[PDB]
């Protein structure tokens, strides 16, 4: 049976977070932590999140440093931490068995937290806080764009001991990732059933009226959660994917969910809810992580790591650290970055439009260049295959969806993301010449008079040229405004400086 | 001759342009490291020397961690007294 | 008794240890040790190339008493040999179920769907192992072909695994389970042992022995000492070794491959002089049915079937 | 119901004895005990001694001065001594 530190250290901390901080001691004997790792920890702002950098450290290492971990304290002021510590042999308490045995059956969803990941803190924090809190009916979204790592940091704080107690060892899974009609409904909602007990009789009738037909089960499901021990439980709903869908389950307590398109975490309301976003850009990967993480496919010390940062989604991450721990791009090649995976996961993400109503309709948005804004109004006259406010109507029609349009809110759009661009080639065909020449109806219209100009915004004077690109070089040469003085200067106009004589810190 | 460090409350370290065509713009918004008397530079570029009001001593990296302890470390008013050995 | 009686049922595994094997010490060994401790969620899995003897180390300590008595007489042997598709699964999977109790009513419902189906059974059994005596037991898996697969039995405690494809022991990680390979070259076939095993087929003294070292599998070496004692090849003639069942073997185990896409692959390898190193850059050239970056692709799409590449 | 630090201070010594010693402190606001007192603990030769002879003190005192000296623990550098001792309230263990 014999337990290993590594495996029970994990569960008490609140006695080893509140009397003791890592600050108070480092006596360091290198094997056991690196320079850079005790460096690192007391950085930290609060016992909260000082104690518990801690641990993610000491479980990353084997087993012999932790061993020996478990006597150093001894020879520190203080060894009453550890006797109790030390009541492993022999004695797992009657319940931390149950815990320690669980996490077992949690990572046998394998992958997962087998090799990789990289924790976070930020993220992690406030949601334990939340999701120690809820009582029998309550929520807590997380929404995320497209990866972003939200079926993870939702796995990860359920793991923590002092929750896994809370909620009696008893934490049911699921997934949404299909879910549409009532059919199929049925099917993951009757998985459900069995896991809680294994008796169910067919009893209440086949009747072909599927409508009915669930309703009957989300009734005999209703009393039977809350009704006995089994009181305190959670769902969890991955990738919900209908709107409804959720009111499949509501019947329970406890729930939690993940939610990428935007018109769920819309729909559910601070009310009865909370919220956790990913995109916040306080609670995602610290640069310091990217390192962390990037590591562990490479294998590779930290002179070793990517210079120039690549991005913030973990999704996309592990692409390119998986393609370069086998396939191509070298770690320095990278233009094509495995399309495939990276389309297959991009591609079916958008197989939700209307494809002739809609999807003709991203193919136009490789007209711009990236990472821009884009005036609504401008927008007008990209498509025109549906006409007048349909665009405000598009927009929103698109919007729901998440960030696939990515709104600013202010007489325009944004670029979905990198992603929803990134994935190939515009092709388009014929598109070219006239949208991207139309386009530039704007200007030529006014050309030399008093003052100052009506000329559109802070778009025109940045990618203006870009439309040239696709038209007469000498019509540019013309009108690209090297020639003009007038025009020219305006762009900078807005451009100043935060601080001292120079450019930036705001802008440049 | 590269880079050109200047900053008052924003700890942000700029770029210095050179006569020619190129120039080169950066931002860094470093932690705060405001009310030090004075600052230097160091000859490898990664370490960064900084001292305070009452005194410390705060290492940074250029590329995109403060203890008064043991001997000595007294309370009391740093001067603008310092400098550089062999 | 217990013990001294399930052996014998064990050993109804008959030709097993019935005449052939000899044993191995590193190996068993380092495996005894780990399947020893491990806790009702575990694993270990034995890895292992072609051939290369990994049904038998599996049996040869779970006969050791020491561990017959830790999991109380009670081992449960499958095979996922021919485990394909959600159909197949539910049968080498409902067989389990007889052996843990002679008692079991259909009355989940009979509906159509397969994949509810099972996730019936598959609730049925998880109370069952985990509730009773039958507190510890280990489920044993004989060649798991699928990845998934595997999740059909994840229920259950104290597995074991053996497996010839990469992805597995890639999708498995040392975190919550052991490796244990046989291809690391300190755990394979010691010289000395190919006389043992050599010397039971052919019957003869240590002069008879063969000399120029042939081999460490014990596949394919069988094959040898087997067309000795029988067929041709004089010992002293193979060149020929016994093609059909070295066929036969090695001919279905390429079974898996998109035939046109790969199976036109490798009857391109033969192109290369055994043993030595192939450049990628060179290996751009041979094929050129598929274009561009599919070399590292195929490799890869090659590589995850065992050492194929 | 309400039980009273002296009454259940006895209890638990093990502990008490063990990670800590009496040499350790004396911060000694005087009312609680006297000079002459901790004059004497120290002079104890081991703990089994002196962990002892410190109760059989406070004991013999009225009760505000031990219900100060719970207190003082605490802003001593250890406090985890005395969260258990502060079970007292409403948790008499159903042994104890
Ligand atoms: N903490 C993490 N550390 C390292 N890699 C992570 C982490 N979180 C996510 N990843 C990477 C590794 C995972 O293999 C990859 C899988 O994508 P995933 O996190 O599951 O996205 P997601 O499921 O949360 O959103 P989506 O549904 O769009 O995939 O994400
Ligand atoms: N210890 C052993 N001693 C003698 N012969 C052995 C030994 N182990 C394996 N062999 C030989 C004899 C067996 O008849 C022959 C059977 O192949 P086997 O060991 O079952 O391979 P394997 O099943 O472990 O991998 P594979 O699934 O590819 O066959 O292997």
């Amino acid at each position: 049976h014999q337990y290993q530190y590594k495996d029970i250290l994990s569960v008490f901390e609140d006695a080893f977070v509140d009397n003791f901080d890592c600050k108070d001691v480092q006596d360091m004997p290198k094997s056991i932590l690196s320079k850079e790792e005790i460096d690192h920890i007391i950085m930290s702002k609060d016992a909260v999140s000082g104690t518990l950098r801690l641990f993610w450290t000491l479980l990353s290492k084997q087993e012999e440093m932790v061993q020996k971990f478990v006597e150093e304290v001894l020879r520190i002021n203080y060894k009453f931490l550890m006797s109790p510590i030390k009541t492993e042999q022999r004695q797992p308490s009657m319940m931390t068995r149950m815990y320690i045995e669980q996490r077992d059956r949690l990572y046998n969803d394998n992958q997962v937290f087998a090799k990789y990941n990289v924790s976070r803190l930020q993220p992690y924090l406030k949601l334990r806080q939340a999701l120690l809190e809820l009582r029998p009916a309550k929520n807590v979204l997380i929404d995320g764009v497209l990866g972003s790592g939200k079926t993870w940091v939702a796995l990860d704080v359920c793991l923590s001991y002092k929750v896994q107690c809370k909620m009696d060892f008893k934490i049911f899974w699921l997934n949404l990732k299909n879910c549409n009609s009532p059919e199929t409904v049925l099917e993951m909602l009757q998985k459900l059933l069995y896991q809680i007990d294994p008796n169910w009789t067919s009893r209440s009738d086949h009747s072909s009226n599927i409508k009915l037909r669930i309703h009957s089960i989300q009734a005999e499901l209703r009393r039977l959660l809350k009704s006995k021990p089994y009181e305190n439980c959670l769902l969890v709903l991955l990738n919900v994917q209908n709107a409804k869908a959720w009111n499949a389950f509501n019947l329970s307590c406890k729930i939690l969910l993940t939610t990428r398109f935007k018109q769920v975490t819309d729909f559910l309301s601070a009310a009865t809810t909370t919220h956790i976003s990913l995109d916040h850009h306080s609670m995602t990967l610290t640069p310091d992580e990217v390192k962390s993480l990037l590591l562990k496919y490479l294998d590779c010390r930290p002179q070793d790591l990517p210079r120039e940062v690549l991005t913030t989604n973990p999704r996309r991450l592990s692409i390119i650290a998986e393609s370069i721990r086998d396939g191509l791009a070298t770690w320095d090649n990278w233009k094509h970055v495995n399309c495939d995976k990276l389309t297959t996961i991009i591609e079916s993400s958008l197989n939700v439009l209307e494809p002739a109503e809609y999807r003709k309709m991203f193919d136009r948005l490789s007209v711009f260049p990236p990472s821009a804004h884009i005036p609504t109004i401008l927008l007008s006259l990209i498509w025109f295959d549906v006409i007048k406010s349909d665009v405000m109507v598009v927009v929103n029609k698109l919007h729901k969806y998440s960030l696939v349009e990515k709104q600013p809110k202010e007489s325009t759009i944004s670029i979905p993301s990198i992603y929803l661009e990134l994935k190939v080639k515009l092709e388009n065909e014929y598109a070219l010449h006239r949208s991207i020449v139309d386009h530039y109806n704007i200007p030529k219209t006014f050309d030399s008079d008093d003052l100052i100009p009506p000329y559109l915004d802070q778009y025109f004077y940045s990618h203006i040229g870009h439309h040239l690109k696709n038209i007469e070089h000498p019509e540019r040469m013309t009108l690209f405004r090297m020639v003009f003085l007038d025009f020219r200067f305006l762009e900078q106009k807005i451009r100043h400086d935060s601080t001292a004589w120079n450019a930036s810190g705001s802008i440049l | 001759d590269f880079c050109l460090i200047a900053l008052a409350s924003g700890q942000i370290l700029l770029t210095d342009v050179s006569l020619e065509g190129e120039d080169t713009y950066l931002l860094r918004d470093e932690s705060d490291s405001s009310d030090i008397l004075r600052m230097a530079v160091f000859n490898q570029q990664k370490h960064l020397i900084t001292l305070h009001c009452n005194g410390s001593v705060k290492l940074w990296s250029l590329w995109p961690n403060s203890v008064v302890k043991r001997f000595i470390g007294s309370y009391a008013n740093l001067k603008i007294v310092a400098f550089y050995l062999n």
